[PDB]
């Protein structure tokens, strides 16, 4: 019988709760996102603007319900539009981390007809971040 | 009560402005099925007209009535006018010995006059920031007798393991052993330390369900002012003029609206008679909620699956053709009015995942009371096993596996990585 | 959903602040009707129990389950909740066929707890 | 004032609604028992019915007279119409040299129309996170005379040194020297300087008796607004209906309410006539309180002691047994109305800690007005001596040991570790 | 609780500001009277001081204990702090066997600071049009048990005879078999009924003694929007902060406060315990009301007489002189606070009026709940019959006859040319 | 004469005011909580989340009264139901303290018929916190 941890477990919504995903699979699921007309995107922030936060509603009156901070990240680069192939988004995972070494780093999607966000999954965490739990977290 | 000439035109185009109803009548022996249409239709610019009458394939005495109203009978923006006017009076009519009212269609000029669901599928996906799998729910287990403090505790493990809403039971209002202040609070800061453990997006629907409409104002006001994100509401017994008021609100100050549906099967279960559910959730898209009991696939037969398949689409989709075989009787336009969210209620298990995945994709709850409860070592595991067993049959699906196949291949490689998923494999 | 052993109490004495229901019970063929009420009850301080089975004359599958509920269970003033506890869930369950609640018994602990009719009979009158 | 026929039904058997009181009655000299008895049920559907009569062993001319009320004599959720209807007019009446009423029976059809106490025992404790062990309290101990700064500086060092309350004298409201709303801030700035260096939660009960209904509800806007946890109030000298209004505005913002008993000997004292405590204690659960203080048992023979447990049980427990020996005469079924904490005034020293842990266990507050105020190096010193005491009797309680006979090797055993409570081991 | 040298002062001397309690004290056996006198004034700039102790004639061991207090130690405006400061602790105190409260002074800076009765004496005269005589009333017979529409036609005919006032029972708020708000239409149906037939301006007091402050104040805007004239209130049930506020709603609204006192007799029948009335009707003054209950003076002695003489006085009158005999134990300046008129409970017949108009004068109202109601004829002759009576007395007065001699033969006079009187002269 | 001190002195509600109990006063009182028909638990939190705070209250409005953070802690595996043996509790303290050895530990316990927790008391300290004195604090 195990206890699941509350220390330096943070998680982010997709994909979190798996091992990280390999280049194989990350790749399998900008496949996903190419074989329906989605636009694939990158995303990333700092350790500080990473997960939630509450920070603004210091400004508020009685307005804070599902108002968060760090929701939005910073986007990297532009969507790839007319994206067919899945390595020229993996080349951009890997020139991303290079210039933001201290970064999380999520693939968005975004839906053309629908035009709104579909699907958002983690791909990347830094190293020097101590918020994170190696998979074996019990 | 109809002279069958007046109210039977089956010479009759339809508008695009009326509302079509599409009764299951079982007449009375000897009575002929279109004076019993015509009576349906009779209850000149105000009547309602049968154009249509149907046999039931291998029923001998049951048909498809299919009644126009004009829009003038109805008052904008009100479900309770809408269905006072099509079923207040019908079902007591004696010539017919049951009646189901099937399907409706709302049309567009119609849909229009209402307020709606305060965000949708959409907009709740955006704030809560979780895309691309379904999100996931617990009933707190024991419905009655906790105290509010051992209630949030129960709270704060299911959301802490993974999970991204918890819930009240529909009969936890406000009793003498947890009023519902005290356990806005303890819920409230069951959230709010979830939330900052796991760094995502906590709720739990706190039922708002009360006596008077000012009192269940009084309870939406608290999470307002907690800043919580979600209530819920039972709308079949607080009804369609409560609901519709707190939907307002909740559109009015950026909460969400869960929509439970207790007493939906002393009308909806029979066949022969009542109202079936695809109407009582195009009502409730209608008046408002942002979630709603769609109820349990696995289980069943693929007869009621293809039903539930149907009346999925009613509350999720735009525009929805006539299908027959999934009990959509008529052609649906929404007209931009947001989709509803369908809340599931899975299995004992964690097996049910790969097949709730199939049937629903993203746009869904899905509910696991006792799935987080009943694991081995508590509702932090529980809740990780659950959340475990999602992605991974999500992330199956993306790379392009057969669920309904594979599905039991896919729980089983991550009953390997996670301890969490394989104590509940074990079970 | 009962086990029968701890929702079928025939051996039980109704209180004066219990709320008693009376449900037309139809099983599907091959449930008991015992099992088949403990599980109308069922839906330790806070449990319905079915207290009371009857047979109905005439009808060869229906049944009158007599299920007690404490008071505890309910708001004060509120039909919402007491509809909301007694038949919720029930309807939908799926060993019994059919589900009549024919009459409830209002206590007069929480007949109290009304504010009732504006005027009534008398007044109006 | 009855002609003995129709108020006194010795053969009439009560009702589970009924409103039983006993009254201890003595007639004048030469009035029968049964016709004084009778009269003081006078004052058919609406007729209060003396059913019983009973001599008192010991007093030749005192008796206990039952007296039945049918339950629509009464307005649902008043404790003024409750207390107008019983001892409204009879207390004058001339037949009978003096009246005392007893005990009450209030049933469970008329406790379930109140809203009773905002939160009770059980979720105050769970709110204040204080658990196993009695609360503890300390009046401040100039009751008038200082400044609203030096107020609070008696406030800040007692919270600091271990206690979990601090009080406002109950004649504190808002004088010339020290207003009432200079008073609430250097409280909650005594308390939540206490509570961050303690890390543990701390109040003060803020005194929000006032002159008229709206002063009062302002200084309880007043102490939601600073989110302090608790405020007094007066209610036999304020009275009923404040009290009621208070201890709903309570509910419905989650305060605590403590309750003082000013006046209550003006009434209570005597035993030959007037209202004695348990009639008023019973009445201040159903309008409302989450403390009441019950007074001192130290120093007190073992015949107020008994009596003292009596009341303490109908002020905590759900269901009270009829036991004459405790001065109970009636069965009070509470009906899940929450309890109050009763409040003991604590002796000058601390010797009296494990007789106030053996008599009263946890569900109490104890109050050391000149006990923290009184030790030899202050008011942080001297509130940790009662806080080590108080834990330290418990901890004795639950190895198993007597406190009526090893009390004070337990006192003794923690007078060496400690120096604080070694200091006023020495006075 | 005295160390008998800072609070036994006998060379003060007191301050125009000071306030001054007089107690009756009965001590311990073998306390001494100073320092049992000490001990209540004790409970430097701010303590009570005892200053003059004296021997009760014919009393072995009672005293009268005059205690001084500092005008600091109060809340302006406020009852509920003036008794909270005096009686809220002392009598509980047990060096002392039994204590009464028998006067207060209440300084004129103090009298200054209240708002006080809403009109007094001299306005509700001029209000009501009714001058040179007592005014007259009566409660409606059968408390409980009648509907409102019942209740209202014994209202009509009651005021239709000639009475001035009708008056709910003291425990009639609102009870399932007549609901306050049924009543306050059927009454004031019967008071503009009344009123329109004899042309003479008519009233109800309509009880609005309720639950909370906020029924209590739902009431009196009913009273305030069907323009009556009076309400009234229980105060010592509903308590004195309840009282105060619903005083300045009847100043801010004209509305007139008839005042009951419930409860009196718990606190004032006792002669060596308690708090005497003529406190009680002090402190009503302050808070304020018009009317108040004053008791009977009929069927009593003439040592119970010259003290309700004395209370009556005080309520009366501006300036009241220290008068032993009839119980004015200090000097009180009433500052040009208005007068509350008292009500005299009249005897079972009309026999009993000379007695009343010469003990009471002008200024009372004067009640007969069995005199209207108990006449053979009905309650319209029955009101008059008192009317009739009144009104002979009053003229005989007016004349010169002495009512204590003479007082038959005017009665007498009066059975002549009236039948309605003769018929009550017959029983 | 001397001085309570208020320089890194954090207390625990029950038995904090004690010098730190020993494993014979720990099962002493596991005795006490298996007498009658109670359930212990145990529970742990880091040293930010173990004593009160306020820092949820900027998303409210003014009803900020009786609400704290850090009341809740975190659950340690599941309450010990049919506990007879108070060895097997004070096993679990060294086992919680292993897995956490920065984590403040307390034994709560739970009533079965009344549905609602009893006593709650600390017993163990972590000793990489400076934020309690050794019972020397004058």
């Amino acid at each position: 019988m195990m206890v699941w941890t509350p220390v330096n477990n943070k998680m982010f919504e997709t994909f979190s709760y798996l091992p990280p995903l390999s280049d194989e699979q990350i790749a399998a699921q900008v496949d996903y996102i190419v074989a329906n007309g989605w636009i694939p995107c990158l995303e990333f922030a700092e350790s500080d603007k990473a997960y939630v936060s509450n920070e603004s509603a210091i400004r508020f009156g009685s307005v804070s319900c599902l108002y968060y901070d760090n929701r939005y990240w910073t986007m990297w680069k532009l969507p790839m539009f007319g994206c067919r192939d899945p390595m020229q988004v993996l080349r951009e995972i890997v020139a991303c981390t290079k210039a933001f070494p201290d970064a999380y780093v999520r693939l968005v999607a975004f839906d053309n007809q629908k035009q709104v966000q579909i699907m958002g999954f983690l791909v990347q965490r830094p190293k020097s971040a101590r918020d994170w739990q190696p998979a074996n977290k019990r | 009560k109809d002279y069958r000439l007046t109210y039977y035109t089956p010479d009759y185009v339809v508008r695009d402005t009326d509302i079509l109803a599409a009764f299951r009548m079982t007449p009375q022996p000897g009575v002929p099925p279109e004076e019993c249409g015509a009576a349906v239709a009779a209850e000149d610019r105000y009547k309602g007209r049968c154009y249509d009458i149907e046999p039931v394939p291998g029923e001998d005495n049951q048909y498809i009535a299919y009644v126009a109203y004009p829009i003038d009978l109805f008052e904008e923006g009100s479900v309770t006018n809408m269905f006072t006017s099509i079923v207040g009076n019908v079902f007591g009519f004696k010539a017919l010995r049951a009646l189901r009212l099937e399907d409706l269609r709302i049309p567009p000029a119609y849909v229009k006059t209402f307020v709606g669901p305060p965000h949708g599928i959409q907009v709740e996906r955006d704030k809560l920031n979780k895309y691309g799998r379904g999100l996931l729910g617990c009933t707190i287990k024991p419905k009655l007798g906790l105290s509010a403090k051992n209630y949030g505790r129960a709270v704060y493990e299911c959301l802490r393991g993974g999970l991204d809403f918890t819930k009240d039971d529909e009969n936890v209002n406000s009793q003498p052993f947890m009023r519902w202040r005290d356990r806005f609070l303890f819920v409230a800061e069951a959230i709010y330390k979830a939330q900052a453990e796991t760094g995502e997006v906590k709720g739990h629907y706190l039922n708002a369900t009360a006596g008077t409409c000012e009192e269940m104002m009084k309870r939406a006001v608290c999470a307002k002012e907690l800043g919580v994100p979600i209530i819920m509401h039972d709308y079949l017994t607080g009804g369609f003029t409560a609901n519709t008021s707190l939907a307002i609100y909740c559109r009015d100050n950026g909460l969400l609206l869960h929509i439970h549906r207790a007493m939906h099967a002393v009308i909806d279960r029979q066949r022969n008679h009542g109202i079936h559910f695809r109407v009582l959730a195009k009502a409730l898209r209608m008046s408002g909620g942002d979630h709603l009991h769609s109820g349990t696939v696995v289980g069943k037969l693929e007869g009621e699956r293809e039903v539930t398949l149907g009346f999925v689409d009613l509350m999720r989709d735009d525009y929805v053709e006539k299908d027959r075989s999934r009990g959509i009787y008529f052609t649906q336009d929404w007209c931009s009015m947001p989709g509803v969210m369908p809340v599931a209620s899975g299995g004992i298990h964690v097996w049910h995942m790969p097949a709730l995945v199939e049937i629903f994709g993203d746009d869904a709850c899905l509910q696991f009371g006792g799935g987080t409860l009943g694991h081995p070592w508590g509702n932090a595991p529980g809740a990780a096993a659950n959340r475990v067993a999602l992605e991974a049959c999500t992330q199956a699906r993306n790379e392009g596996r057969d669920l309904a196949r594979e599905g039991g291949d896919v729980i089983r490689s991550a009953c390997k990585w996670s301890p969490e998923l394989a104590a509940a494999c074990e079970v």
